[PDB]
DNA sequence: GATACGAATCTTTTTCC
DNA sequence: GATTCGTATC
């Protein structure tokens, strides 16, 4: 009659498929924001889909909020198209009415379904309003719990503007730099449910459906299928849905679960060190491109390969292989985003690292490319050069090109001004700061 | 003011390093009415801009050197605000379209087609020149607007664009301009200019050899040599000796240190350190083309390398310079060049 | 000018018993039809293998006389923005309709792979709030385009490519119901040119019948063209360069195929191509990419394609 | 005023009997019309092979008089985004037919210029309103069409025009314009056409314009080559012979002299030499690889422009070097 | 007591609401 | 995907 994941919802936090450390680290935080004069204004939970975030919040607000109620959860409804109110004001009205939940009223807030953040205006409104909540001058506020499901937005009609929410729906691409780095903000990233918890809970669902399971003689096989489901996915709801589909069926239907997306560093490691259980490089790269073309079709991926190919055996491999890798990357850079470029580059990197991979290798740790740092440094240089050029006209009539500023006037003119400073003009230090090594 | 600007020749008769080019400029400026479109090409720092300004003074008289700077706003396809600085004097205009990136086409269209159609009648009609510094940095889309702009509206505007190594300039633009070659001064002329500068500046000079040293170290760069002269003048209490060190820019020293490291230690970790150095160089907005050029010509000055290694280095440098021309990210090609060099040296 | 429905829509199955191919999936769908507890499901596979027909047949066999106001079929041709999702889907799900005991409303979302992400989030809210009264059936070509939060709630059913036997059986049914004369080799040729597509097989059979009558190999191959991916694979795997050049010329250039189409098909073939080493495969991919760039810049002559084949033979022949 | 038009859009066929070359496509679409059943067509082929002509003639034959209100034609010149497909096409193929009855036609000329969103929307319009509307999709590049859109369409391939079709159309035009044409001129025109009829008509118009008195004088191959500015086959053979047999200095001199005699371009010579060499029986196989790779590189560089003398000497050197493997 | 497992880290700058 | 460290269990 009802879905298995809906009729088998845990009744207590002992029944929830969560790690012990995760439960402790969410309970301690939730108590921390509950006490008056709490340091943490809001709590942000982030992770994949169906990692039992909402469930633990339900039970924790069930056995925590009553303790601090003086003499439940309140969720935002984006579907509430109320009369006389624009859509962008719905969250404003909700937050204004939900802040009146302090005295004689206590209800933890769960923002499970966010407002539409793909529209830039209302996304910015969301940022500004949650910042106003964070920086609020109110004496105290009810605790704010926001759950974000990290999912990759797949490709669609070729028009992408935000560049953050248009490639990945995550807390980093929704919330800005100020919001996440805040003393009063607490963030607990979640992890997929491990195979042990999945196996135990699927066994519990089976031992609660023995008659039907025994009716269709599928109980002599349930253990292998439970292990297979636990190994395939880290999603509790999807695992239970697949188990229900298998149990209620009467045939030899293959057990198929939703495919989980591959992260950035996951893809980098798969390109560098290969993938276990797939000794075919061709098929692994093919599946990587079909499933994660959004991540692989970018300049950031080639930059990551260039930055992290030296982490194979702590740079202890032949220079010929490194030259081949960088040569192929440079050739791929001359194809302007054609699919053949990415395919050839990744295939060549994988082949090069396969021909040199053996046993006894101790690899390093990959890192994100530092290109954004160089862009910020170049922007600071541009600002300083503009300032120097501005000073270099009204003080004395002279127009100098920017190339000369980068070449000679960024070093010789500050040197002259420093000598003039010692035997005595605004710009006395070197442009872009000193160089080292 | 710097000694490069303090002693800039303000007249066609005040240029005293090429002579024959000055005679050609005077021949051009004898009858300004039929002046064609000009393209000044020559090594960096030889004095092309000074020659353009001297020709403009010869035509329009003194007053071309009264530069007024104003910021004019643009709008792109995505409707972002861009601010180009237009150094404007009477009788001529200065524009550096490279101040914007690939978005210089909208400048070359809006700003230049505005003045091309706008006549200069005040019953008498004059043609106002427009100077385009760094004509190489145009992106083959600004030049395509440029060609018809100056072909059809020649009656009202004249184009004088300065550049070095005019190979990235398209054939339609080159065919539409008078090609003026500006060679770099010899060491004797640089030394003579420096002698005049020190004489007018009351710097105590031990011997004249230390001016030939400046001229040789600047590699035919008048501005670079004058900046070195001022640097050692203000770092030696206005008294220069043969012990006064030849000072070179910091990035040149960094590139030479990188060359020494590349020749000495050749491993993947050395490659990573070289990548860090290259990223530091790029953080100082030093263009990757000149980074590769200086790296190549410092690696060809190492005496421990035989002819085979040097030939391999120059071949790889040419290949990766062509790659850098057609590329989008410089670090790929810089790292590839360094890796190829480190793989060929051993 | 007259009235005669094409065989593709005249013979579209109306019951789940007439759908060929994935026997286990269709049997499961029949079980869902009889018991009636339909879960949220996602249907994905190649085009023209019975995905839309399976969904609509399941809806009919599940709702009966209540199909008129029991399904809300929304497709790519219809507007499916965030506001449309919210308003229409919410009002349909909130509509209290008395159904048989084990029955639910069905919301068919065909071409769900072409839906905006925010609309998918609104679908998440609607799916998790009104699940007790209505169920969702997604029809798509690839399940990647459906966000993970929506795939979490659905029972994924994957439709495999139709085998030659199933398509042959359906072709025989249509033939013995339309009275067309045929030959065994003709039906074999129709099967071969269909390449696992039932709609293409029906279209080719109808075209052959209309154009020539009797369906033999000669008529079919004189009206329909052999799949050019197979010709591209034949030309890429040729032993010597002369044979590859001759195949390219006489089978793709004289036949009137665009050079960009040849290059793109060559890349797609090279991606899925066994019996070749990884180094050789990636070298072929690189050469195909360079030739693709030359084609894109305007140099799309036969000389460029011949040169690409020559470079491929250099790399794969140790030449 | 059909005498005030270019020859290409003056001899555009008005009836299906005037579309030459594509015998099978025309026969099958005529059978579709006769039987009263028309599927969703897809016409694919090279440019100037008779796709728009065929579809317009077919629509005129189906709706002789109601053509204005029975056919909706869209092409690349009209915006065809998601909104256009959603509104205009759906509302046209959602309303009852004019006059007594029939099925509405929606022709999509140059449908490879449509975005994937528009095609994805169009597929359900095709599948849903097929009872009273049929689609025709015209495309030169099939890789720009979504696989679903290709699935729900009946594919008809337009081959490049054979010799006989071009000869028949040439005869028709010569009769219409009171022109003459030598058999050698006919062969030259056939070879330069490369399966395109627009090229034939344009060249013939230029040949009539070249002649001093187009009522008495004929058109020979000399006029063909002079007006179209192409190298004669004899010139190509002479240049190749000089490159293969003679030494470097005389080969370079012969190339320059042949080029300057009639102002020939180097790309035309390259294509002619490639066509000649494709018939050559090479015995080393590496002779072909080197020829193809080097000549493709030279052709690409020529396409980007540059030094003509350098490129010509490069052509000579590439040919002589490759033919070194032949004797090996 | 061995060992497999699990957690953290490895990330910063044409079309629709 | 790799490393390191820490658990928990058998
Ligand atoms: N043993 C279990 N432990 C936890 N959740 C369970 C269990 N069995 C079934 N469930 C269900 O699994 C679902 C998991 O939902 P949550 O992960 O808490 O929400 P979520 O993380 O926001 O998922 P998304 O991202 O919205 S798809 C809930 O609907 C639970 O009722
Ligand atoms: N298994 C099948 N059995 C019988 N007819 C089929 C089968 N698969 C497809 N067809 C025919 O194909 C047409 C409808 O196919 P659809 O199921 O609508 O294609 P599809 O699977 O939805 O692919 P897309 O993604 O919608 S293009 C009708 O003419 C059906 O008769
Ligand atoms: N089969 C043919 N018979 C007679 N004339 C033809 C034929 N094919 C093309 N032509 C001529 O070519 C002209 C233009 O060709 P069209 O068929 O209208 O263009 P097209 O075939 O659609 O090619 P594209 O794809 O639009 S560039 C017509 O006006 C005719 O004069
Ligand atoms: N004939 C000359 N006599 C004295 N100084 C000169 C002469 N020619 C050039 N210079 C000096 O060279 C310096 C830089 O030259 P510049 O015109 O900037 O070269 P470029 O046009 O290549 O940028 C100027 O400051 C100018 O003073
Ligand atoms: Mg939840
Ligand atoms: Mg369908
Ligand atoms: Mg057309």
């Amino acid at each position: 009659g009802e879905q298995w994941y809906e009729k088998f919802k845990p009744n207590c936090l002992e029944q929830v498929a969560i790690h012990k450390r995760k439960l402790k680290d969410v309970q301690e935080a939730l108590d921390a924001m509950f006490l008056p004069n709490a340091k943490h204004r809001i709590l942000l939970l982030s992770g994949p889909s169906g990692c039992s975030k909402s469930t633990v919040i339900k039970e924790l607000s069930k056995i925590l909020v009553p303790k601090y109620r003086q003499n439940k959860v309140t969720e935002f409804r984006g579907d509430c198209i109320v009369n006389d109110l624009p859509q962008m004001e719905s969250f404003s009205e909700f937050l204004k009415g939900a802040r009146y939940l302090v005295m004689s009223n206590l209800s933890l807030i769960l923002i499970e379904d966010l407002p539409n953040v793909f529209h830039i205006d209302t996304r910015r409104r969301f940022q500004q309003l949650i910042l106003q909540w964070l920086y609020s001058s109110e004496p105290l506020l009810p605790p704010l719990v926001i759950c974000i499901t990290e999912c990759e937005i797949p490709e669609n009609d070729n028009n992408y503007r935000k560049f953050g929410i248009d490639y990945t729906f995550s807390a980093e691409t929704i919330m800005n730099k100020e919001i996440l780095m805040h003393p009063r903000l607490k963030r607990i990233k979640f992890n997929p449910i491990n195979s042990t918890l999945l196996k135990k809970h699927l066994k519990f669902i089976c031992v609660q459906n023995m008659k039907m399971l025994k009716e269709k003689n599928k109980w002599n096989k349930r253990q292998e299928v439970i292990d297979y489901i636990a190994q395939e996915t880290g999603d509790i709801r999807s695992a239970i849905t697949t188990l229900q589909f298998w149990a209620t069926s009467s045939g030899s239907l293959p057990i198929s679960t939703r495919e989980s997306t591959i992260s950035y560093f996951h893809a980098i490691g798969k390109v560098i060190h290969g993938s276990h259980s797939t000794n075919n490089d061709n098929e692994m790269i093919n599946n990587l491109f079909e499933n994660s073309n959004n991540l692989l079709s970018k300049e950031d991926f080639k930059l990551g390969i260039l930055e992290n190919y030296n982490t194979f055996n702590k740079g202890e491999f032949s220079i010929s292989d490194a030259s081949s890798i960088v040569d192929c990357l440079s050739e791929c850079d001359n194809m302007n985003g054609l699919p053949e470029s990415n395919e050839y580059g990744l295939r060549e990197v994988r082949k090069t690292f396969r021909n040199i991979s053996k046993q006894g290798h101790n690899h390093g740790t990959v890192y994100f490319p530092r290109e954004w740092k160089v862009r910020k440094l170049q922007n600071s240089f541009k600002v300083q050069a503009e300032d120097w050029l501005n000073v270099s006209l009204y003080k004395y009539n002279a127009v100098h090109s920017f190339r000369n500023i980068t070449l000679e006037f960024g070093y010789y003119a500050p040197l002259i001004r420093k000598c003039q400073s010692y035997k005595k003009i605004d710009v006395v230090d070197r442009i872009g700061g000193p160089i080292e090594a | 003011s710097l000694w490069v600007d303090k002693y800039r020749p303000k007249s066609l008769n005040a240029l005293s390093h090429n002579e024959e080019l000055t005679n050609f400029l005077k021949s051009l400026s004898d009858q300004p009415r039929d002046l064609p479109h000009l393209l000044l090409y020559g090594p960096n720092g030889t004095g092309k801009k000074t020659r353009c300004m001297a020709l403009l003074e010869s035509i329009f008289g003194p007053g071309v050197y009264r530069l007024k700077i104003d910021v004019r706003q643009f709008v792109t396809a995505s409707n972002r605000k861009l601010e180009l600085n237009v150094v404007s004097s009477p009788y001529h205009l200065e524009i550096t379209p490279s101040d914007m990136g690939n978005n210089d086409r909208i400048v070359i269209q809006e700003l230049l087609k505005e003045v091309a159609q706008m006549e200069q009648v005040d019953l008498a009609h004059r043609y106002k020149c427009v100077i385009i510094n760094e004509a190489n940095s145009l992106t083959k889309d600004a030049q395509a607007a440029l060609r018809r702009t100056m072909e059809k509206y020649s009656k009202n505007i004249r184009l004088i664009m300065v550049c070095d190594s005019m190979s990235p300039i398209i054939a339609p633009i080159k065919s539409r301009c008078l090609l003026i070659r500006c060679p770099a001064p010899s060491d004797s002329e640089i030394s003579t200019i420096l002698s005049d500068v020190v004489t007018n500046e009351r710097i105590q000079l031990e011997t004249k050899d230390i001016l030939k040293r400046i001229a040789q170290a600047s590699n035919g760069n008048l501005r670079v040599s004058l900046l070195m002269l001022e640097s050692m003048a203000l770092n030696n209490e206005l008294a220069l000796k043969s012990s006064s060190p030849i000072i070179k820019p910091d990035w040149i020293i960094v590139i030479h240190k990188l060359t020494r490291k590349i020749v000495k230690e050749r491993s993947v970790n050395s490659l990573i350190e070289c990548r860090a150095v290259l990223y530091d160089l790029l953080a100082h907005c030093i263009p990757a083309n000149i980074i590769l050029k200086e790296l190549t010509f410092s690696l060809l000055d190492v005496e421990t390398l035989n002819t085979t290694n040097k030939s391999s280095i120059i071949e790889y440098s040419s290949v990766f310079d062509e790659r850098l021309s057609l590329g989008n990210k410089a670090i790929f090609h810089l790292e590839g060049f360094i890796a190829k060099v480190m793989c060929c040296l051993d | 000018l007259s009235l005669q429905l094409p065989w593709v829509e005249k013979y579209r199955p109306q019951v789940l018993s007439d759908i060929v191919g994935n026997k286990e999936t269709i049997d499961r769908l029949q079980q869902i039809a009889k018991d009636g507890n339909m879960p949220h499901m996602i249907i994905s596979g190649m085009p023209g293998i019975g995905k839309t027909t399976s969904v609509h047949c399941l809806a009919h066999e599940l709702l009966g006389r209540s199909y008129a106001d029991g399904v809300l079929e929304l497709n790519a041709s219809d507007d499916r923005g965030i506001d449309v999702v919210r308003n229409q889907i919410k009002h349909f799900a909130q509509k209290k309709l008395h159904l048989p005991p084990g029955k639910h409303k069905i919301v068919i979302l065909d071409e769900a792979d072409s839906m905006t992400a925010g609309a998918q989030q609104a679908l998440r809210r609607t799916m998790e709030l009104y699940s007790n009264s209505t169920r969702f059936a997604f029809a798509c070509n690839q399940s990647n385009k459906i966000i993970e939060p929506l795939q979490s709630r659905c029972a994924i059913l994957r439709y495999s490519k139709l085998s030659d036997e199933d398509v042959l059986k359906r072709l025989l049914q249509i033939i013995k119901l339309e009275d067309v004369k045929y030959t065994n080799d003709g039906l074999e040729a129709i099967i071969f040119t269909a390449e696992g597509d039932m709609r293409q097989a029906i279209n080719n059979l109808q075209s052959t019948v209309a154009g020539h009558g009797l369906v033999n190999a000669d008529n079919v191959f004189k009206i329909v063209d052999s799949p050019h991916p197979l010709i591209v694979k034949k030309m890429l795997l040729a032993s010597n360069l002369e044979d590859s050049i001759q195949i390219l010329r006489t089978d793709l250039w004289k036949k009137g195929y665009s050079s960009i189409d040849i290059v793109t098909t060559s890349f797609r073939v090279t991606k899925n191509l066994a019996q070749v080493k990884e180094s050789v495969r990636l070298e072929m991919i690189k050469e195909i990419g360079l030739t693709h760039m030359r084609i894109l810049e305007g140099v799309g002559t036969y000389l460029q394609l011949a040169s690409m084949l020559a470079k491929i033979h250099k790399l794969n022949n140790k030449a | 005023s059909k005498e005030n038009l270019p020859w290409v859009e003056k001899y555009r066929p008005e009836t299906l009997d005037e579309v030459y070359g594509q015998n099978e496509v025309i026969t099958t679409v005529r059978k579709f019309v006769d039987e009263g059943k028309l599927p969703h067509l897809l016409f694919y082929g090279p440019p100037g092979t008779g796709k728009t002509s065929t579809i317009v003639a077919l629509a005129r034959e189906i709706y002789g008089k109601n053509y204005s209100n029975m056919v909706l034609e869209l092409n690349a010149s009209d915006d065809r985004g998601i909104d256009v497909v959603r509104n205009q096409i759906k509302d046209f193929a959602s309303t009852r037919q004019i006059f007594s009855k029939g099925f509405k036609l929606i022709i999509l000329d140059e449908a490879d210029a449509m975005t994937n969103a528009a095609q994805n929307a169009l597929r359900r319009v095709i599948e849903r309103y097929t009872k009273n509307t049929r689609f025709c999709v015209l495309a030169n590049y099939a890789h720009k069409l979504t696989p679903a859109l290709l699935s729900r369409c009946t594919r008809f391939r337009f081959q490049p025009l054979p010799q006989e079709a071009i000869e028949r159309r040439i005869a028709n035009v010569l009769v219409h314009e009171k022109l003459k044409l030598s058999p050698n001129a006919e062969k030259a025109l056939i070879e330069l056409s490369n399966g395109d009829m627009r090229r034939v008509l344009n060249v013939l118009q230029s040949c009539k314009a070249t002649l001093d008195n187009p009522d008495e004088d004929e058109i020979s191959d000399d006029v063909i080559y002079e007006c179209c500015g192409a190298p004669r086959p004899s010139d190509l053979k002479a240049v190749l012979k000089s490159i293969l047999e003679d030494d470097w200095g005389t080969a370079h001199y012969t190339l320059n002299k042949v080029r300057s005699a009639k102002g020939l371009a180097l790309i035309d010579l390259i294509e002619g030499i490639v066509k000649i060499l494709e018939d050559y029986e090479l015995q080393n196989e590496e002779t072909r690889v080197h020829l193809l790779t080097k000549l493709a590189d030279i052709e690409y560089s020529i396409s980007k422009g540059g030094n003509d003398q350098i490129q010509g000497s490069a052509v000579i050197g590439a040919i002589k070097a490759s033919f070194e493997n032949e004797t090996v």
